[PDB]
């Protein structure tokens, strides 16, 4: 007479987890000609 | 000789032994698993 007791249950989320970091450099040059007439 | 690698679970050996994220977080804070055999199976030999 066999039988089958459980002593504990164990869960494992299945869950995906990122972390993104950055950085940036930039650099911008203008030049810039009007012309009035009146 | 050095000790052999149990690093498999399937009949197969195709797949690596995971844990879980907690039981990492266990790990990693100084706890230890410990292993416990529960049987062995095994052949001894006659004369046909």
């Amino acid at each position: 007479i066999v039988g089958v007791g459980m002593e504990k249950l164990i869960i494992s989320t299945n869950e995906h987890a990122s972390t993104d970091q950055g950085k940036t450099v930039s650099r911008a040059t203008t030049n810039s000609k009007t012309e009035s007439n009146t | 000789l050095s000790p052999l690698a149990l690093n498999t679970m399937d009949q197969f050996s195709s797949r690596l032994i995971p844990i879980n994220y907690d039981q990492l977080k266990k790990l990693d804070a100084g706890k230890q698993i410990k292993l416990e055999t529960t049987q062995v199976s095994g052949n001894f030999g006659t004369k046909n």
